[PDB]
């Protein structure tokens, strides 16, 4: 019983794995290869920076 | 002077590869790089000022590091059009001139000069090529606008365009940013990183080698003189990082993975400027731009045009000597003891705690443990078995250049206390 | 030293049999096991009727390696050292033409000299090699014809069911540790003169010191072992269940009387276990 | 002296690595284990065989190394477990020069007189560990190299935040261990620092939620499994609580301590009850391990000179065993063909006292006393006792499941009825055998010997969670 438990904390780290493998798929579906998305991306992403600081 | 050397080749070699055969022109960028580099060592510890330009201990480092790029990137590129020899130069003094200045006006105008025949660099006149020229082409002008416009509100906030004005309140702020904003889309930080995958992905190879090191030093160097405020370099920080390792997890391809680790790369660099130790970020760069170049060198004996990951593996069975520098590469890259890219990274790490930045560097570091699966992934699968894959073995050239560059790494793995004296001013 | 040669003997003389052993005719090795037996008794009854005997050395800091042989440890030496060769001559009739004759004999040096520590003990650790010792020999003497499957789960069941009460005479061991920090039986008893201490947890520690006794002479619930233990030959039934192994069940008791003539509760409980 | 212990095993392993052959390395690893040997039987105190070298200074970073009566101890152990991995190996695909970099690489993390230097060997040995595992065996290779990796690296990276914090928040010089010392960190600091070494430690102890890297590595390396065994030697973490994260940063350990007390505990308890549920040795041994592990970090963590010691010295002898028990499965899995329990069943009479051999082995393994794991086994429940009684007894419905794997596996594996027969004993096996029944017997009869070099630290280390 507690054998095949093991196995399945080994396999939630694993998840943990996957978590990370697709927020990161995520993360890289950001880049459309769209000009006009990187603009827009941008200009979002100066606005962000911007209103941190002041 | 370097800047002598750099403009004298430049102009000299513009008209006079109209009556020089391509490869004497290479021999002659090629020599004038070596040249202005020569120079940098002759005066380690001049600093020498001028107008606006100024060569203290960063600019030559940077430049040190920029002119090895340039360096090695003219190496590979054997190609016929004296001009694809001609830009790099021109490129190269650009770089020399944005590290060498506080002065905004002088440093947009440096910024142009290295970053317009990069452009014109992304042609392989592939369709993928032109579509990265583009991409940064725009993006890049758009960026210029930005910190054009950060100027002059540098100007606004306080009656110079030289960094190092005393700086009022709001207005300042917001000129830092809007600096920020062009000086790091420069530097490939998040959010302003958009471009480096497909231009990395698009470019030729030795082109892409040319940018990943020494653009990026020169950036950084920039980035340096800048005052850059705690919460504005957290931001991009945990951005690049997360982003970075991430995102790289994805990818399928060597170049553009190698693009997104640059993204978190930089974003480790950044935490040296928590305290703008530039002993560290020096010494981070080194390691960087020495790895990188080899990285690049390696994938583009490959493939210039693009390089898939299973095309790395059985590296080691066709060149050994190759496989272990690429390893070694990957492990120096990962910051994996005793590797002179884990002294970068614990120098990095260090200003950010010493600033006492330390949620922005936990999180730098979790997600730094976490790259370990595509650095990995690359080093190790050296050893695969080969699948059928383009491979053109190198001159002695490249192959004792990996190798060194390599063996250089791990040389000061062991022993950074050879170099790390003396990354400062220069005593 | 010489009350040390009491347990060498049957130690030295056991490594032989498993060291070489095969590299003897067939009359000999029960020969030299109940030779070392015989100066065992002998050699160690020449201690006894000297007046008794002692030994003190280095081990763990604070938990020294004591042999005490006094009246009560003289009659341990003698029962276990004479039955035990008594039986040893007759294994050597018994088993014949037996390959593993080195085997047997050497189990049964073994066995002796675990049982020898075991009685000859003034601190409870060294005492605990005696049992987890004899428990051992037990092990490798049930399951001695090993080519049977049986004749193996019947060691295995010996070797746990026996640890499950080894469990509370390290639990109670750690007890009288924790309390008076002496670990030793003369100077453990020396301590308990007086008022006691934490009386409940004393009761506490004599009661797992007694669940420790009950698997090693079989008493409830951890009666179920010891039929099992019948898969060995003959005459390893008789020093298990006669001279050795079942005796320390009670003589444990017997040297820990000065911690359960103190225990009006756990020594009922004691007697009861016994009747039932 | 010590930098050329720690180097030896290192260039050994070098000269191995391109050069060849084994014998060469073989006699290497035989003489770095007669000179540790040899500094386990001379040091008077604390201190021993210093070293300070400049590495980074300017960071506080320096090259220290010295020998505690713990220190030293654990060179012996090591030395000797490769040794032994070493001489019988049949693994020898010339990467004994990979097992050699290990070693040293190891004695250097145990010798680190310096934080950042000892974060180096922590993180260095990482990868000699990996490449054993990548390009010398297991089907599974990929999966459980990288999960062993990113495992101890993100238990290990964020680590370096602490390791930072315990110099910088403290206003200490440098990174010599003395000198951090002699800078206390403040509550809410002290907290933070400790969790950091805390997390990287559990996770390489193997503490419960954070051992499921231990049994996919302990499969996938060659079946053989010498690189188990120097796997088990970079288990370190119970060492790197008392040497390391416990004094460093004690006032945070306090809040933690009932919780890593818990942890260790149910560890043994949980290791030694799966590790019935085993169906091949890799597997038995691995689960084996993380309940032996989860008895040494419950004699550290309780405090208690008596635990603390017998926590260490625990760790060291089972280093041996271990190595042992692993490096003979190879040994029978040459000659079998598997590493599966129950086929090929009755080995005993085909083999000769192999069967003493691996009996000797698994009894030292339960902690039958006269053998080494008891001694420490038992100095470990003396203090955890004193700690929390009932975690203690907790932990310690252990020996009965340790009994019952190593029991059911020696049966299934020797005992029963005859198979087809096997080889004796090489020339090899024979030295394997001697030195290590020699070892066991020493290091758990003498148990006096071993380990007075402990008491010192032990009592001190303790006295620094008193007053
Ligand atoms: C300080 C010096 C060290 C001394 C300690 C050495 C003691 C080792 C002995 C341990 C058990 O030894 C035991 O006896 C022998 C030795 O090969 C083995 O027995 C084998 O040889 C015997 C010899 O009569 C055969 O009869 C038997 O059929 C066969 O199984 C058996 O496998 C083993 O389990």
């Amino acid at each position: 019983a507690l054998f095949y438990g093991d196995r399945g904390l080994l396999s939630g780290y694993f998840g943990l794995g996957g978590a990370a493998r697709s927020l990161g798929q995520g993360l890289a579906r950001l880049q459309t290869g769209y000009l006009r998305v990187y603009a827009l991306l941008f200009v979002l992403g100066a606005l962000l920076l911007l209103g941190v600081m002041r | 002077m370097t800047l002598a050397i750099l403009a004298v080749f430049s102009v000299a070699l513009t008209l006079l590869g109209f009556v020089l055969p391509p490869q004497g022109v290479k021999r002659a960028t090629l020599l004038g790089l070596a040249l202005a580099l020569a120079s940098l060592l002759l005066t380690w510890g001049k600093p020498f000022a001028f107008g606006p330009y100024a060569v203290d201990g960063v600019s030559q480092v940077f430049t040190l590091l920029a002119l090895l790029g340039a360096l090695w990137t003219v190496g590979l590129v054997r190609s016929g059009r004296f001009e694809f020899y001609l830009l790099v130069l021109y490129a190269a003094l650009g770089m020399h001139l944005l590290a060498s200045t506080r002065h905004l006006l002088l440093m947009l105008v440096a910024l142009e000069a290295l970053s317009l025949p990069l452009y014109a660099l992304a042609t392989w006149r592939r369709g993928q090529g032109l579509e990265a020229a583009l991409k940064y082409f725009l993006l890049g002008a758009l960026a210029a606008a930005f910190f054009l416009y950060g100027a002059a509100l540098f100007y606004g906030a306080t009656g110079s365009l030289v960094l190092g004005a005393p700086g009022e309140g709001p207005l300042y702020a917001l000129a830092l940013g809007l600096l920020l904003v062009g000086l790091g889309f420069k530097a490939a930080l998040a959010p302003f990183h958009f471009w480096t995958p497909d231009v990395y992905q698009g470019s030729p190879t030795p082109v892409v080698l040319f940018m990943a090191t020494s653009v990026k030093a020169a950036a950084f160097a920039a980035l340096l003189r800048v005052a850059a405020p705690p919460e504005a370099l957290a931001l991009l920080v945990a951005l690049s990082v997360v982003v970075g390792n991430l995102a790289a997890l994805a990818q399928k391809e060597a170049k553009r993975l190698l693009a997104y680790s640059s993204i978190a790369h930089a974003g480790y660099m950044a935490l040296a400027l928590y305290t703008g130790n530039a002993q560290a970020l020096g010494f981070y760069l080194l390691t960087y731009v020495l790895a990188t170049g080899l990285a690049f060198a390696v994938l583009s004996q490959i493939s210039p045009d693009r390089v898939p990951l299973e095309a790395l593996r059985g590296l080691y069975r066709k060149d050994p000597l190759l496989g272990l520098a690429f390893l070694v590469a990957m492990l120096s890259l990962l910051g994996l003891p005793p590797l002179a890219g884990f002294w970068g990274k614990y120098l990095a790490f260090a200003e950010a705690a010493r600033a006492g930045a330390w949620g922005v560097l936990v999180l730098a570091l979790v997600t730094s443990a976490v790259s370990a699966y595509y650095y990995l992934g690359l080093g190790l699968a050296v050893f695969a078995r080969p699948e059928e894959t383009p491979f053109r073995p190198g001159p002695p050239w490249a192959r004792a250049a990996v190798v060194a560059a390599g063996v250089l790494l791990l040389a000061l793995g062991l022993l950074p206390g050879l170099v790390l004296p003396a990354l400062a001013a220069g005593g | 030293m010489a009350l040390l040669g009491t347990i060498l003997l049957p130690l030295l003389g056991f490594a032989l049999l498993g060291l070489f052993g095969k590299r003897m005719r067939e009359p000999l090795p029960g020969v030299l096991a109940s030779g070392l037996v015989l100066a065992s008794f002998l050699l160690g009854a020449g201690l006894l009727l000297s007046g008794g005997a002692r030994f003190q050395a280095e081990w763990l800091p604070g938990i020294p390696f004591s042999l005490l042989l006094d009246n009560l440890s003289g009659f341990m030496l003698l029962i276990v050292t004479g039955v035990g060769f008594l039986i040893h001559v007759y294994a050597i009739g018994y088993m014949g033409g037996d390959p593993g004759y080195s085997r047997f004999f050497a189990y049964f040096n073994l066995f002796i000299a675990m049982m020898l520590t075991l009685v000859l003990a003034d601190s409870y650790p060294v005492m605990f090699i005696g049992w987890e010792g004899v428990g051992l020999a037990s092990f490798l003497l049930i399951g001695f014809w090993y080519k049977n499957p049986q004749y193996a789960d019947s060691a295995r069941k010996a070797f746990i069911v026996n640890r499950i009460g080894d469990l509370g005479f390290m639990l109670g061991m750690a007890i009288l540790w924790a309390l008076y920090g002496t670990l030793s039986i003369s100077e453990l008893k020396e301590a308990m003169e007086g008022p006691l201490k934490n009386p409940d947890l004393l009761a506490l520690a004599g009661l797992l010191l007694f669940l420790g006794a009950v698997g090693k002479s079989a008493q409830i619930p951890l009666m179920v072992w010891l039929p099992d233990a019948m898969a060995g030959p003959t005459p390893v039934s008789a020093l298990i269940h006669a001279a050795t192994m079942v005796t320390a069940g009670v003589y444990l008791i017997a040297r820990s009387s000065f911690l359960y003539s103190v225990l009006p509760d756990v020594s009922y409980a004691i007697a009861v276990v016994g009747l039932l | 002296m010590v930098v050329l212990a720690v180097l030896l095993p290192v260039v050994f392993g070098a000269l191995l690595l391109l050069g060849l052959p084994r014998a060469l390395g073989v006699l290497g690893a035989g003489l770095s284990f007669l000179l540790n040997l040899y500094l386990f039987l001379t040091h008077p105190g604390g201190v021993a065989h210093a070293f300070q070298a400049p590495l980074l200074p300017g960071a506080g970073v320096y090259w220290a190394f010295g020998l505690d009566g713990l220190s030293a101890l654990f060179f012996l152990t090591i030395a000797l477990t490769v040794f032994l991995g070493a001489l019988v190996a049949r693994v020898e695909g010339r990467f004994l020069g990979l097992a050699l970099l290990m070693e040293g690489l190891l004695l250097g993390l145990f010798a680190a007189r310096d934080l950042l230097v000892f974060y180096v060997f922590f993180e260095a040995a990482l990868i000699p560990a990996l490449l054993m595992l990548y390009l010398y065996g297991g089907e599974g290779r990929t999966r459980a190299l990288y999960t062993f990796v990113l495992f101890t690296l993100v238990g290990s990276l964020p680590m370096l935040a602490a390791v930072l914090g315990a110099r910088l928040l403290s206003g200490s010089p440098t990174f010599l261990l003395e000198d951090l010392l002699a800078h206390p960190l403040q509550e809410e600091a002290a907290f933070w620092v400790f969790l950091g070494f805390a997390l990287a430690f559990a996770i390489k102890t193997p503490l419960f939620p954070l051992h499921a890297w231990l049994p996919p590595f302990h499969q996938e390396n060659h079946p053989s499994g010498l690189a188990d065994a120097l796997g088990t030697l970079y288990k370190v973490g119970v060492f790197a609580f008392f040497r390391f994260a416990i004094p460093l940063a004690p006032e945070g350990f306090a809040q933690a301590q009932g919780l890593l007390l818990f942890l260790a505990a149910l560890s043994a308890l949980y290791g030694a009850w799966v590790a019935f549920a085993a169906k091949d040795f890799k597997t038995l041994l691995a689960y084996a391990g993380l309940s032996h592990m989860g008895v040494a970090a419950l004699g550290v963590f309780s405090g208690t000179p008596e635990g603390a010691m017998g926590g260490l010295y625990l760790l060291a002898a089972s280093g041996v065993y271990t190595g042992g028990l692993f490096l003979l499965a190879g040994r029978l899995y040459e000659r079998t063909g598997t590493l599966e329990i129950g086929r090929y069943r009755g080995l005993a009479q085909s083999a000769p006292g192999l069967a003493a051999l691996a009996l000797i082995l698994f009894l030292a393994m339960v902690g039958l006393p006269g053998l080494s794991g008891f001694p420490g086994e038992f100095l470990t429940l003396l203090g955890a006792y004193k700690a929390s009684p009932w975690l203690a007894a907790l932990a310690f419905l252990s020996v009965i499941a340790s009994a019952a794997y190593a029991l059911t596996a020696f049966q299934k594996t020797f005992w029963e009825e005859g198979g087809s027969g096997v080889k004796d004993l090489a020339g090899a096996e024979w030295g394997f055998a001697l030195l290590s029944v020699l070892a066991l017997l020493l290091m758990g009869v003498f148990p006096g010997y071993f380990a007075r070099g402990l008491h010192p630290l032990a009592e001190a280390f303790a006295k620094l969670l008193g007053g």
